[PDB]
Formats: structure tokens, sequence, C-alpha cells
RNA sequence: GGAAGAAUGGGCCCACUGUCCCUAUCUACUAUCUAGCGAAACCACAGCCUGGGGGGCCAGGCAAAAUCAGCGGCUUGUGGCA
RNA sequence: UGGACCCACUAAUAGGGAACGUGAGCUGGCCUACUGAUGAAG
RNA sequence: AAUGCCGCGGAGCUAUCAUCUGCUGGAUAACGGCUGAACGCCUCUAAGCCAGAAUCCGUGCCAGAAAGCGACGAUU
RNA sequence: AUGUGGAACGGGGUAUUGUAAGCAGCUGCUGAGAUUAAGCCUUUGUUCCCAAGAUUUG
């Protein structure tokens, strides 16, 4: 777990996207950032700086996976033709049109199972299943729509919001396969997605965030070892 | 920090390298500009620098020796205000030499005019009878309409 | 940042909030960061920090001079690429000076400016338009 | 009230604008021009990538407006010499060339054709008779004089202009010692100086020009010097391929489709302009390079144009050639 | 606020009344108007004395208001009762000076000459300044209170805190230097460590504040603070007598001091080597000490690679630095030609989206669409 | 990229026109300030004469790619082509539906 | 936007509006010119400003005809008495 | 500075004068200037 | 139908309702110093010098003397 | 004051409105018709105009 900021922001959430075999970085802003980004997972795993329609907000807006990425639809075809030329060939990128178009904080997708917001159109559904190749469930987390902004989802674990019951967080966890912890990150702050972001081997948190909450995070994620 | 913080770091890293000859020039060269102050500068700070030129240059000389119808007036109780009205003044005694403030018990005399001390329009000179218990006709020392304050000397 | 933004939502005035913090209409009373300017009434639009009083909602949350961040505008301004946009209404969020806002969700489109400019706002966002 | 600065408001004595200010001599430096003098036609809006370094909009795409200034080859005709004195600048004296371009011959006449067109012509002669007068003349410009101005006109006939009257004015040449300026005044007599010579496509130049007339203080008609005022673009009408952006290719030209408002079609060297300039269409203007030295990343950044619009001004146009214009619409009668 | 002089303050009371209020008025105006002008200039100055007089008593803080630990320390170090009587005469001072302020401007409403206000002017002015030059004393015990309140620390009795107290100069001092990141100076000289010194320090994911006291009016002031403090006595005993106090007497005065060091965890330390022996000499046993003292006190794998089991800002600030490094996405490109990588594509040409109708299969579609041309043509 | 309008289904440059989104995160762009009224009237495209919808409907008419030198080159002349071959059809059609 | 200075008006509220932000545009007339006709008040003499004794005086600054159009005229920051 | 001593922004919302400030800019309890437009003449 | 009513309405006008642009050299005050007497020390000062304020004066920006002037073309 | 001259018209291009009247059989003519510079662009289009009158100038 690598606690940094974005800018003068800890919430590397929203300003970036971490997958289990590729990053998405910002363009034009702190290039910090995309050094530390690259110290840490850029050997092992590409890292794209580039921006999905000319915005920061890649990171909350897109969502994806080590086998499919999805963006929105408004996102250009210039920068569609830049990401594929960064990305690797067997990563696929497909273009989302449906009533959503924050399809990062809409649904949060791990390498196996995938929730979404109930709201989710059926074709952007059976989209994303062909595209990210996971099971995706329509449901809520928290009794919050933005269940992949509320909440984050790993391989090794999972995050929820303080104030999701210890059912509902029993049943999501056995649903999703992998264990949950509802809590908060960045000294106390409500949205784990924006929040934090953790990678099959690696996670990026805020530098504002607390050592008890790394330490939980590190531990619920397997990332000690 | 904690403490007097600044006197362990002096203890721990030293002086500033060029405070101490920095000072004595300073403490030298003063005197001229001392006197190249007094050819300069004009107004309410030059003239604040002259008597406090003065003041510490007597003082030095005596170490090394050493070495409508209203009334205008205030009065004691035409139209007399209220803030004008006194009854206490800060009788000063001449054997004793202390000065107290005593209630004005009454007016024996107004200099000024008959009407004035059927009035009780405290003036100066006026005399004025006040209580001496405590401690009889006392003479106004001072003007009570300028100074602000019923002075007076037993 | 934020660039020159067309400006059209001066002081008394009613605009309407659309999260779930149970607030309704929002009334504007004062503009943050505004210049001295003489004779000319500050304003607000998308992305910008003002502040207002909840005139409908709940009578707790009213009453209170908060500062609020406009979601959505009627004007049409231009971006700087070079398109003019207008929305349908005038939108708004109930937001602390911290820059964090007391709902947990957001109704319709949401304009790019103001989700980049307030990441949190675009973690609360479902819908970027 | 306005700026007191620009007091008095009066109208502009000299319709065409006047380079008060130049840029300083260097003689380490070449020979180089400072001035040129175009004509105003019209504006469009192109869209470009913004390579602002550490700014928000950083690698990107940016819409910016735009000014289209065409700017024919003028015909250098004469040098003068200035002598610096006590008094300021003197002119000492001026020579000029041989075949003298026919309009120029209208800027010295009221009324050309009336006149029987005796302007120059025993100058003509005398320099036909004997060539060492005038070479006297030139010993006296590369040896006494200190400043040296080339006389340059705008070469009317290839514009689309109802003026036939030639724009003659005077450009520094700063570089080189004084007979090195002489000498190159010489060699470049009778000749044409073409706007590349000057501009690179990106540099910094400052925008000169008589404002436009909003009638009656004064309201419009005054002298102004724009500064900054990046170039986009030094386009080659004359090529074909002037506009051809290499993003687009989309083979064009410059000129609007059905022609400049109030101005036509726009033939040869252009220049492009970002934001506006001072004076309305079919106006001369007047160019320098930036008085100033300055290296600031909104004058030192290089462009590349995306596209730009060469749509129909007047009116709500929508279409950018015929070419690409027919196969959109239904095949119509004619 | 710092503390002025009481000459100082008077200069700078006078002087800014005369900048801020005009100083011109002619004789031959209104009585009103100069009874006006009087007036203001008496207000202005009332004003000013009101504030700096306010600003003392709101930096002025309250004795009682302030916890039992930093109450009883002030108290000790700043004699609270001389401190309360202070504020009190000059709060006296302050109400003294605005009746004798609102006596004036009553007066001056009356006023009837422009001499008769001149002399109501001084008098008002003669009469604030005795009341100032009389509060003298109480400017300087004030800055020396304020020295003393800057150089003080903030104490956090709320937060898990470790009070090493016991005999002068017995390695408690130096085990708090080497537990926490603060370095408070040592001397041979008995009570050198006049004042307590708190060092924050982490252990076990939890902040420990290391506070230093006195060796047993210092003696009062570290009493005082282990009276009401939630923290762990830290005695430590010269077990070799290396501080030169005797075992014995290093026993009798903690069990005398055991009153304070009662309802805390006590840790009996044998410097110089719960009982934990610490040899002060060889610095072993600090890091055991301290944490005994602490903890007294208290189907989805992941795909990792195998180059995670196994920079860019540098690169900017070389080239041009931020703000003036331009990143170039061509180079980061997985285009198979690197000439392609680094050149432009053809956006949109003849009104049509070349980028968004141009596929791989394009290039023999091409060729048999003109087969197929050629065919319906024919 | 130059998108088609919702009412006048025509070329629209970027600059010129103006975008609208709807609460439904559906934005429609208008080529013109003609047409964005159109639309903001109601008025049907099917049910107008200078609108393509009634042109067509009135018997009057994702995956991004890795790029390749070959693949664009060709595609240029391909789209030239086909334009060439698509405008001979619509003249045939006009005479058809002339006579 | 909607009282921050037309609506139909309705029941403090609601609606409404260039009152305002912040003015912009248009039309008509007046204004303007040309032709003709054609006054009266008013008039010691006139008419550039600073300073000194106002426009006329003294010492300065300046100073170019004829005209058209809008349009002005001593006092300060320190109380008194013993 | 915007609003009825106040309550917010802002970097601050400094003090005055034009002796009856500007009541012949404002309200309540001919000629000479200035701005512009022409202009005969060495 | 004194511009009957309504929709759109180019060109013009205008929009801090639309866009563009808004410098760079010297001499200074406070003040920091250097050399250095007066005054065999010392001393920013006396003779001198250096640095230094959104300050001052120029550079640029506008007007161009209608009684300032120049180069040049023709000259019944 | 005889010319890639000028002008009036007209053609083309460009534009606004919305598909005319009429022929007809909602549809076809017909994405037509009308207007298009009076402060748009161009003119191998037809026409006439002109190598002119007066005033002051060493």
């Amino acid at each position: 777990a690598l606690r940094a900021q974005f800018e003068n922001s800890n919430e590397i959430g929203v300003f970036s996207n971490l997958t289990n075999s590729y990053a998405l970085v910002a363009l034009g802003g702190s290039e910090n950032f995309y050094s530390v980004f690259e110290a840490e997972l850029g050997d092992v795993v590409p890292v794209v700086h580039t921006t999905i329609g000319g915005t920061r907000i890649i990171g909350r807006l897109t969502c994806g996976n080590r086998k499919g990425l999805l963006v929105p639809s408004s996102t250009t075809d210039n920068e569609l033709q830049h990401l594929r030329n960064s990305l690797p060939d067997p990563v696929k990128i497909q273009r989302v049109d449906e009533r959503l178009s924050a399809l990062g904080n809409i649904v949060a997708c791990n390498d196996y199972v995938a929730l979404v917001h109930p709201d989710i159109e059926r074709e952007t559904e059976e989209i994303i299943a062909d595209v990210l190749d996971v099971e995706v469930f329509r449901q809520t987390v928290a009794g919050n729509v933005l269940t992949g902004s509320y909440c984050a989802l790993s391989n090794q674990g999972a995050l929820v919001h303080p104030r999701t019951s210890i059912q509902e967080q029993d049943e999501l966890s056995s649903l999703l396969q992998v264990p949950l912890v509802a809590g908060t990150i960045n000294r106390g702050s409500d949205v784990i997605g924006a929040g934090l972001v953790v990678n099959d081997w690696c996670a990026f948190a805020g530098l504002d965030t607390t050592a008890t909450e790394l330490a939980v995070c590190e531990s619920i994620f397997k990332l000690q070892d | 920090p904690q403490n007097e913080y600044i006197e362990e770091s002096i203890r721990k890293h030293g002086r500033r390298f060029d405070h101490e000859e920095r000072k004595r020039k300073k403490a030298a060269r003063e005197a001229h500009d001392a006197s190249l102050y007094a050819q300069k500068t004009r107004g309410i700070k030059a003239k604040l620098y002259q008597e406090k030129r003065r003041k510490e240059k007597i003082q030095m000389k005596k170490t090394i020796k050493q070495h409508k119808r209203m009334i205008t007036k205030a009065t004691f109780v035409f139209i007399r205000p209220m803030a004008l009205r006194q009854k206490k003044a800060n009788v000063t005694h001449k054997e004793l030499g202390v000065t107290m403030q005593l209630p004005i018990i009454g007016v024996k005399k107004n200099p000024q005019s008959p009407t004035y001390t059927q009035l009780g329009v405290l003036t100066k000179g006026t005399v004025i009878e006040v209580n001496v218990s405590e401690l009889k006709y006392a003479q106004i020392t001072n003007n009570p309409e300028l100074d602000g304050c019923v002075n007076a000397l037993l | 940042t934020k660039y020159r933004m067309t400006l059209g939502l001066p002081v008394q005035a009613i605009m309407n909030c659309a999260d779930n913090s149970g607030a309704k209409n929002l009334y504007i009373v004062s503009v943050f960061g505004t210049g001295a300017r003489l004779n000319r009434l500050p304003a607000a639009s998308c992305g910008d920090m003002v502040l207002a009083t909840v005139k409908k909602g709940k009578p707790d949350l009213r009453k209170k001079i908060m500062p609020a961040i406009v979601v959505r505008q009627r004007k049409a301004w231009r971006r700087k690429d070079g398109v003019y946009l207008y929305f349908e209404d005038n939108a708004g969020v109930i937001v602390n000076p911290k820059g964090e806002m007391k709902g947990s969700a957001i109704t319709g489109p949401v304009a790019k400016e103001c989700a980049d400019l307030w990441p949190r706002i675009a973690s609360n966002a479902g819908t970027v338009v | 009230h306005g700026s007191l600065g620009f007091l008095p408001r009066k109208r502009a004595s000299r319709q065409r604008g006047k380079v008060k200010a130049f840029p300083k001599d260097d003689a380490s430096k070449p020979v180089h021009l400072t001035a040129f003098l175009g004509y105003k036609a019209g504006m469009t809006h192109i869209v470009r990538d913004l390579d602002r370094p550490g700014s928000k909009m950083h690698k990107r795409e940016i819409l910016e407006a735009v000014t289209v200034i065409e700017t024919p080859p003028m015909v250098v005709v004469g040098v003068v010499g200035y002598v610096e004195t006590p008094r300021g600048l003197r002119s000492l004296t001026t020579v000029w060339a041989e075949h003298l371009s026919e309009e120029v011959k209208r800027r010295f006449y009221k009324n050309w054709f009336k006149s029987k067109k005796k302007a120059f012509t025993k100058y003509a002669k005398k320099y036909a008779e004997s060539t060492q007068s005038i070479n006297r003349e030139l010993e006296r410009i590369k040896k006494y004089c200190s400043v040296v101005r080339v006389l340059a006109h705008t070469q009317i006939r290839k514009t689309p202009l109802a003026q036939k009257k030639a724009h003659l004015m005077e450009i520094q040449v700063n570089g080189g010692s004084v007979a090195d300026k002489v000498e190159w005044a010489r060699e470049h007599f009778e000749k044409t100086v073409d706007i590349k010579s000057t501009f690179e496509q990106n540099e910094m130049i400052d925008v000169i020009g008589v404002t436009r007339g909003k009638g009656n203080g004064n309201a419009g008609y005054m002298h102004r010097t724009q500064l900054n005022s990046k170039i986009y673009r030094i386009g080659a009408g004359d090529d074909a391929k002037n506009a051809s952006t290499d993003f687009d290719a989309t083979e064009k030209r410059i000129t609007p489709m059905g022609g400049f408002v109030r101005y036509g079609v726009v033939e040869n060297d252009f220049v492009m302009l970002n934001g506006a300039t001072p004076g309305p269409v079919k106006r001369v203007l007047t160019l320098r390079k930036s008085l100033l030295t300055h290296t600031s990343r909104k004058a030192l950044e290089p462009v590349s144009l995306k596209w730009i619009d060469t749509a129909s001004k007047f009116g709500h146009g929508r279409f950018q050639t015929p070419a690409e214009a027919k196969q959109f619409l239904g095949t119509l009668k004619k | 606020t710092p503390i002025p002089d009481v000459n100082t303050f008077l200069d700078v009371v006078l002087s800014r009344t005369q900048r801020k209020t005009p100083t011109v008025i002619r004789s031959g105006f209104k009585i009103s108007r100069i009874r006006g002008f009087y007036g203001r200039k008496v207000k202005f100055t009332q004003d000013t004395i009101t504030e700096k007089l306010d600003s003392i008593l709101q930096e002025f803080p309250k004795l009682n208001d302030i916890h039992p630990f930093h109450a009883d320390l002030l108290n000790i170090l700043y004699d609270r009762d001389h401190l309360k009587i202070a504020l009190s005469q000059l709060s006296t001072a302050k109400h003294l000076v605005e009746n004798v302020a609102r006596d004036y401007i009553r007066l001056l409403k009356y006023g009837d000459s422009l001499y008769r206000c001149k002399q109501l002017k001084r008098a008002a002015l003669g009469r604030m300044a005795t009341i100032i030059k009389r509060q003298k004393s109480s400017l300087e015990f004030l800055e020396q209170v304020r020295q003393h309140l800057s150089r003080l620390p903030a104490i956090d009795p709320n937060t898990r805190t470790l009070l090493v107290c016991g005999y002068p100069n017995v390695g408690k001092s130096s085990f708090m230097n080497k537990v926490t990141r603060a370095q408070v100076d040592v001397q041979p000289y008995a009570f050198t460590t006049k004042s307590l010194f708190v060092g924050h320090f982490d252990y076990k994911y939890l902040r420990w504040q290391v506070i230093d006291t006195p060796g047993i009016t210092i003696e009062m002031q570290s009493i005082t603070a282990m009276a009401h403090l939630r923290s762990a006595v830290l005695y430590f005993m010269d077990l070799s007598e290396m501080c030169g106090y005797s075992v014995a007497a290093q026993v009798k005065l903690y069990h005398s001091i055991k009153p304070l060091f009662a309802n805390k965890v006590t840790i009996l330390v044998l410097n110089k080597i719960k009982v934990v022996q610490t040899s002060c000499v060889q610095d072993i046993g600090v890091m055991d000490v301290r944490t005994t003292a602490c903890e007294a006190l208290l189907a989805r794998p992941a795909c990792i690679p195998d180059s995670v089991k196994t920079l860019a800002r540098d690169i900017e600030a070389a080239n041009g630095g931020a703000g003036v490094y331009n990143v170039e996405l061509r180079d980061k490109y997985i285009l198979q030609d690197p000439s392609w990588k680094y050149d432009r594509m053809p956006e949109l040409l003849d009104g049509k989206n070349v980028a968004d109708f141009v596929d791989p299969e394009i290039e023999a579609k091409l060729l048999a669409l003109d087969e197929e041309e050629e065919r319906l043509e024919r | 990229r130059v998108h088609t309008c919702y009412f006048c289904s025509g070329p629209v440059y970027p600059g010129h026109g103006i975008m609208f989104v709807r609460n439904d995160s559906k934005v429609f762009r208008f080529c013109r300030s003609k047409c964005h009224k159109n639309f903001k009237m109601k008025r049907n495209p099917r049910k107008v004469a200078w609108t393509k919808a009634y042109r067509k409907a009135h018997g009057k008419e994702n995956v991004p790619v890795r790029y390749d030198r070959n693949v664009i080159a060709t595609t240029l002349n391909a789209m030239k082509r086909v334009s060439q071959v698509h405008a001979k059809r619509e003249r045939l059609f006009y005479k058809k539906r002339l006579a």
C-alpha cells in the first residue's frame, strides 16, 4: 500500500484508474504522480497518460478490468485511438453508450465478479459481460446507487461503506466470493472507491489516509506480504 | 518547539558568525546616525525627538552630578446641565499634603458674581464648604470647565 | 482552476437543489471570491461556490448561510472546445466549505466542468455529461 | 471615462497605419527586414491543438478565432538614408529604381489619367545617361548615414480591390554595416520580397492599422497598434495546396465559399493572425516584428494547425467546399 | 499578541489617533463643527485604548478554564494569583478609562469655544496618559507571561503518554531522548531539565507522548503534571548508583511519590545495569522498556505478475522542469512501426470522419470493392 | 469528429451550432439556430420537408483498431471511390424519380 | 435574473415585467441643411490663466486669421492643582 | 464593495479638503473655457 | 388594413451575454553595506562607491507645432 | 479624357424562407418558388457612356 496525492488532493481514485493489468493516469497535471505510479507498477503493468473526454476524472468515470476496459461514449474517437496505441493488444477497450455516463462510479468490476448499479441498461450489462468476461450483478451498495464509487472491489478483498449492515456486508461478500470490510479511508472519507485504489499485487491510497486505515486495507487485501 | 527552544540551538549550533562585530559596528556608527537624525527629519516625529533628547540629556546630567438660557459653566446642586453639575471635588489638604476626593457639601461664595454663588456655579477661586470629618471651606484652585475635574486646595 | 465562463445567476434568485439531502429550493445570498466592483451584483454558474439558503426542505438544514455549488445552468455558455452548452434548468448541490455534500447521490447529467473542478462531486456523480 | 493616455480622441490623420517604433539595429546580426504591409480581408475560426505546458488544457484541442490578411509580395522601388543628428533623424537623400510599377505612379497623382504622367521621367533618363551620379549618392548613403530604410509598396494589381493606388512605405533594414544594407538594397532593386522572407509561420508580430469608424466626442477612426497577436500560418495561395492541413487533408483553399464578405476571393500569400486586428475589412494593415524580446511560453510555443473552417461566412453557412457539399445534398435539378 | 511598553503603547495610540483623524479645524467654523471635531478625536482615542485593552483581555486566558494539568503548571510557573490580580487591575483600568471618556464626551457635547474644546481635548488625553502610565508594571508582567506561555508546550493528557520521573540524571531523559525524536539537552549539573519536555512517538500504530519530568519549583511542576495526567510512571532507579543517588534513596523517593503514581502503571527501571533492567551506560533495554510501558498502558485469484513478485518527474525536471516540460504521447505507444508512432494521422477528409471509417479489414475490402465495382460497371 | 444534426440531419462542424443534453443522458446537437428552434418547437423531422428524415421516409431518397500505414493509405482512396460510386446511384435514382 | 432600483395581476404569498443588473436595437418626429421669410431681450468698454494688489493694475505663463458643432463658468500628540 | 449600527464577500472596504464642498450636479429632516470638425497663408 | 396578426429572418448594429491583447531600461527613498578621514582608533559620509521600493525619469503607447523642419517627384 | 475603363441590366456562385402559382395525378413537377446587395463574390453575357466642362495656380 502506497500513500500519495494528486496535485493537492489525496482522492487518487477520481484522478486515476488502476486495473490488474493496466493503469490510467491524467494528462497535464503533476508529473510526480505519474513518476510514483511508474516507480510502483510501471515496470510490471503499463501506465497510460491520457484524458477521456478531455477531463482528469477518468478514474471516477471509466470502469474496466484486466480483461476489458469500458469508457463512456462521450469520449473522443481521437482519445480512443490514442488509448489503443498506448494500451497492449490483449487489452480490450469498448465504448459504452448507456444512460449512465460515469461507468466507474456506477459499476465496480473485479477480475471475476462485477457489481453494477440496478439502473444499468441490459445492453450495457451484456456488453460489460462480453468485454470484461466477468459475471455482472445489478445490486446496490449500502443503499446507494453509486456502488462503484462508495465501495471498493479487489481480488483479495473488498471495501464497503462503514454504514453498511453486517448482514448486508456478509451477503455482498458471499455474492462477490471475496472478503469484504465496511469502513472509511482518507481519514473518515466515505468514498472508498474515490479515495482508494488496489490492484492484484499493489495498492495506492491517498497521502492523507490514516495509518490504521492503511493497515486495515493492507490486511484485507493481503498486501503486507 | 519547547521552552527556550532558541537557547539550546545557540548552545548546540553556535552563534551567527558575524553578529557581534555587526552589533559592535552598529553600536559605533550610531553616533553619526543620531546626529544625522536631527539634521534631516521634520515634523512631530522630529519634535518627539527634541524633548526626548533633552530628557535623557538632563537626566544624564543629574547622574554624573551625583557621581439659549442655560448655564455654560459647571455648577453644584438658566438651565444647569446634569453633566456640568458636580458634587465631588479632589480637594488637596495644604498642611497634610494629601489630595482627597471630598463631596461638595456646599458653596460658600462665588467671586465671579452673587448670582453665580446663588446658582452654586463652580469657578476658579470660589469658596466651597466640604466635610472634613474623614480627615471646612476651601477655594477652587483650578477651572473645572477646562480641567474636567474639581481641583481645589484646602 | 477554472477559465472565464458566462455568469448568469445574480443574487436574489431561486435555484433548484438536485441531491437527496431533502433540500428542494435554494436562495442565493452572496458569491464567494467576488471582486469589489461598482454597481454589479455578483453572479453564479456551474462549478462556483456561493452562499445560499435552503428555501424549502428539512427545517434543521435551512436557515443556515451555507456554501453552495451550482451544477446546472439555463444560460448558454461557451466551452473552450468551441461549443455552446445550456441546460434545462439550474441545479446545485448542498455542500460544506471543505467540499463535502451532506447528500449521497445526484440526479441527472452532470457538467464535467463542475465534476473535474471538485473531485468528490465527480465521485458522487453517476451521469457526467 | 476611458484611458487618459489615448487622448485626444481625434480621427487619425493617416488613412494607413504608420510604424512609429522600429526594432533596434544590430550590426552583428545579418541584414533583415522588420515591417510588412498587407490587406485585411476578413476572418474565420480554426481548430488547433493546444500544446501549452503546465496549463490545464495541455496537449489537447482548442478553438481560436483567426483573421485573414492577404499579403501580396511588394516591389522594392527605392532606398532612403537617415543621419542621426542633434535634432533627431534627418533624411539625407533618396535613390529609387528605374521602372516604377504603374500603381506607384498613381500614388503621386491625385488625377493620374488627366496628368501627363511626368513623374520620375527625368530621373529615369538621368539614371540611364549616367549611373555615376546614383553611385555617388549611394556612396553618400553608405558612408555618412546611420539608419537605412527601403521604399516598398503594395502591388495592388493582383489583389481583388477596386483601389488602384499603391500604398508606399518604408521598412528598416536591420543588420550588417551601413554599406552592407545599401548593397542589399541595391541587389533587391525592382524585385519582389515575399512575406515568407520576414515571418516564419511562428513569430511575434505587432499589427497596426486605423480602427473602424462608428461615427460621432469622436468615436472611431483612430490609429492603433496591437501587441502580441502571434501568427498561426503564413499561407501561399499561389500553391493550390495552400491551406491543406496535414491532419485533415481535405483539399481546400483559404477563400470561404462565396468569397470573403465585401472583399472577394483570396488568391495570394496570406497571413493568419489570432484574435482580431484593428481596422475593418478591405483595409490596409501594417505588421512589424515585435519590438521587445520576450521568451514567454505563449510566444515561444510551436503551432501545428489541426483544421481550419472554410464555411460560408455570409449567413449561417455549413459547408466547407462544394466537393464535400455535392454528395451530401441530394442531386438537384441543376 | 505582543505586549508593548507603557510609553510605546501611548505613543502608538497617540500616533494612530493623529494619523487617522483630521487635525485641521479652522476657528471660523460652527461651534457644533468644532464640538464634533473634538468629540471624534476623543472617541477615536477611547476606541483605540478600548481595542488594546480588549485584545489584552482576549489574549489573556482564564486559569480556571484551563486544564487541570495546564492550570497547575501555570500557577506554579507563573504565580496565577498574581497574574489574576494584574488582569483584574487592567480590566478595572479599562473600565475607568471608559467612564472618563464618557464623562469627557458628555462635557464636550456642551462645548462653548475652541479654547474650551482644546483644553477639554488635552485634559482627556492627559487623564488617559496618567492611567496608562500608572498601569506600567502590569504590562511588564503580561510580557513575561506571554514569553513564558509561548515557550510552554501544549499538554495533551487525553492521548496516550509516558511520564518519566525519578532521580535527576538517572538516564530517564536519555531514554526519553532516544525513544522520541525530541532531544532535550542534558548537562552534568543537577536539574538541567528545568521544564518538562514532551516528545511524540509511534508504537503499535498508536501515538505515545513521552514527557520528561524534573528530578526529585521544577520538582513541584513535575509533581503537579504527574498528579493530573493519563500516563504511566517510568521511575528509573540507578542500579549502579551512577546518577548520584543511592538505590535506597531512589526507592524511598519512589515510595514517597507513589501517591501521585497511584491509578497508573508503574515501571521500575534499573538504570546503569514492572521491574525492567536498562543499562544506561550501555544504552541497552531502552526499546524493551518502552515497549513494555506501551503494552502496560494499552473464485477471484490475484494475478500477481512475475515482475511484481520480483522516473517521469526526474525526466521532466531535467529537460525543462514542471510547466515547461511537454510529454509526447507518441513515445508511450505500442505501435509496431516507430515511424508510424511519431507521425500524425488523417482525422477527417472530404467531410467524412476517416478515422471513424477506417478499419484493418479495409486493406482487403478495398481491393474486393474495386473488383466488385468493375464487375458492376461491366 | 463532425457530428450529425438531430433535426437538420446534416454535418455539424466544431464551433457552430449548440449542444443540448437531456435528463435521460441523451445529448442532441443542433446544426444551426433554425434547427435548434425546430427541435425546440418539437417539429417532426419526418413532417419537415427540408429534413433528411422526411426526404428518406417519403420516397425522395466502438472498438479501436491499431493503426497501419497501408490500411490508412488505402482507406482514403476507397472513400473517394465510394463517394464516386454512391453519387452515380443518386443521379440514376433522381432520374427514375423524375420519370 | 426578476423589484437586487407587462401580467390578469391574483390569492404576506404567487404570477408578471428593462424598475434594476446594463443597456442594446428599431421606427417616426424633432434636431440638421437648402429656399424664403425673420425677430426680441440685452449692450460703459471688452473678453486667455497663475500669484500679488477684477477683466482693465504689477510680475509671470504664453500669444496666428476666419469659422462650424456639443457643451462648462490661526490649527495637530502629552489634564489640572498643591 | 454589494444589501436594510449591523452581515458577508473581498486584499482593504483609510482619512480628508474644496470655510456656507460640489443646493444654480442632486435630494431628504455675448464672451471665454473644454471637446471635436474644417480652415487662407509664407 | 396609419408596419392588421404570427413564425423564421440574412447583411448591419451590439453584447465583462461573444472573442483577442494589455513592456522594459535606467536614477532613487527607506534601508543594507564597502572604501575612508574628520578624530594616528573607529566610522555607510565628510570626498566617493554598491545594492535596493508597485516610487521617480525615460522605453513603448497616442496626438504631430495648423508661424518647427527635412528628403524626393514634376513644375504651365 | 478609351480602358484585363465605367455603368445599367442579366448569368453563375453564395446565401434566407420553406416546396409556391400553375400543371396536374397526399404525391409528381418541387428540398421548389421568391428575394440575393441596396454596406456579398465574380463576369468572354446585351446595351449605351466617355480621348469632358468650369475655377484657381511661377
